[PDB]
This record gives C-alpha cells, sequence and structure tokens, in this order.
C-alpha cells in the first residue's frame, strides 16, 4: 500500500465525491452518511489517477485505507483516512 | 479534545437563508444556543459587527474551508471545535430547505447539534440524544437534551 500506516480494512464499492484540499494540496474522495448531519468520511488516495483529479467528478471506488497522516483543519463528524485505491470508476 | 476557556461567548449570523423569514432564522438560533448555555456556565451573545467567537454561515457547494457542501441530500452541515478563526463556526448547507417546523430540514434541531460542535462536543452513541448522529425530527415544545449529552456538555464545562 502506498499509505504510511498499517491497512485498518478494505472498502468495497464505496460512492463519493472527489474535492481537493488547498491547506495539504491533495485530492480527496469524500462519502457522506446518509440521514446524519454531519458524518463524513474523506479517503485522501495516494495513488489518484490525474484521469480523476476532478472537482465534484462522482465516483465507485474499492481499496485499502489506513489512518491519515495528514494535519487537516477537520469538522466534527468528519473522519480521514488514506486510501490505497484497487478500482475507481467514474459514475454519472 | 479542546473547549472554550472563557463563558461569554458571541455569535455572529453572517448570512440568512432565503428559506425562512429572518426572524425565524434568528430564534432558532438564539433558541438552540440557549439549550447549550441552559445547562453550563456559558453565555452567549449576538454580535452583528466584528469577529465574533461563533460564526453562523448558510453556503452551498465549496465556501472557502475545504470543505465543500454535497447540495441537495447528504449532509446538511458541519461546525469546527473551538479554537480561533475558523474554530467554533458553524456552516448550514444552503441547498437544504430549512424550516420553522418540519417537510424540510429543521434549523433549530440542527443548530443545536452544530452548537453542540461548536462547544467541542462529539457524538454520541445514545440514540435520545441530540449529539446522536442521526438527523431526528422533534417539536421544538417537546424537545430537550438527553442526559447523556448534559453529562457531555457538563464534563467539558461544569
Ligand atoms: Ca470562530
Ligand atoms: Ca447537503
Ligand atoms: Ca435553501
Ligand atoms: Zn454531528
Ligand atoms: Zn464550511
Amino acid at each position: 500500500s502506498c499509505c504510511d500506516k498499517e491497512i485498518i480494512k478494505d472498502v468495497s464499492e464505496l460512492t463519493g465525491i472527489i474535492s481537493y484540499n488547498t491547506e495539504v494540496k491533495r485530492w480527496y474522495i469524500s462519502v457522506s452518511d446518509a440521514n446524519s448531519y454531519d458524518n463524513v468520511t474523506l479517503y485522501f488516495p495516494c495513488n489518484l489517477d490525474s484521469k480523476y483529479m476532478k472537482e465534484k467528478e462522482k465516483v465507485i471506488f474499492s481499496g485499502q485505507i489506513s489512518k491519515s497522516t495528514l494535519k487537516i483543519t477537520l469538522p466534527a463528524g468528519t473522519t480521514s483516512y488514506c486510501i490505497n485505491l484497487m478500482s475507481i470508476n467514474k459514475i454519472n | 479534545g479542546p473547549v472554550w476557556r472563557k463563558h461569554y461567548i458571541t455569535y455572529r449570523i453572517n448570512n440568512y437563508t432565503p428559506d425562512m423569514n429572518r426572524e425565524d432564522v434568528d430564534y432558532a438560533i438564539r433558541k438552540a444556543f440557549q439549550v447549550w448555555s441552559n445547562v453550563t456556565p456559558l453565555k452567549f451573545s449576538k454580535i452583528n459587527t466584528g469577529m465574533a467567537d461563533i460564526l453562523v454561515v448558510f453556503a452551498r457547494g465549496a465556501h472557502g474551508d475545504d470543505h465543500a457542501f454535497d447540495g441537495k441530500g447528504g449532509i446538511l452541515a458541519h461546525a469546527f471545535g473551538p479554537g480561533s478563526g475558523i474554530g467554533g463556526d458553524a456552516h448550514f448547507d444552503e441547498d437544504e430547505f430549512w424550516t420553522t417546523h418540519s417537510g424540510g430540514t429543521n434549523l433549530f434541531l440542527t443548530a443545536v447539534h452544530e452548537i453542540g460542535h461548536s462547544l467541542g462536543l462529539g457524538h454520541s452513541s445514545d440514540p435520545k440524544a441530540v449529539m446522536f448522529p442521526t438527523y431526528k425530527y422533534v417539536d421544538i415544545n417537546t424537545f430537550r437534551l438527553s442526559a447523556d449529552d448534559i453529562r457531555g456538555i457538563q464534563s467539558l464545562y461544569g
């Protein structure tokens, strides 16, 4: 895995929205928890192909997640992980 | 986790949602801060000029803080824990339809939840708690902080 920290688990076929964090200058995939006020998981891929580096791009993805190492300002309810993408495809 | 080191906390409403009358937004926000001030030694004052401790913003999509809203659906708001600058600020997704009661997202209940985060609370594992992650509508007259919410906020502020 491209992630520094040990693999926690594998995530399979999650649906998220791609965006860029200007603070750490890194792309991430955002997955919100339906029906919650503010539960969001950010997945920071260390192997994202430039083809998917587009704002608000919707993807279906799978990969190995690890604890994030990034010094990032997160709102409450938002957690972040590092991800080694195994599959990623544009949707709609 | 960080807490406000002072008990006199100011908030400012940066802008208003067009979904609700300005007085209804004011009321919901004032009553949401009142929920928390009733069980802690914290005092909240609304200011209209200068830098407030807690800035209340209504915005859609990307709005300058690296945590873009997601349009209609998904999450409803987000807030930052105590600290300077963005710390304490509560942002509400303008792509949501904010309401005084139900038939949309209830601003009062969402503000109670977000202000709990502004004050340093995380989520609760008690389904009755306002800090429980799931959006649950209850009428403002019936609404009460759960014992878990009270224990959580008093653990931080007394
Ligand atoms: Ca602030
Ligand atoms: Ca939304
Ligand atoms: Ca709206
Ligand atoms: Zn929350
Ligand atoms: Zn925001």
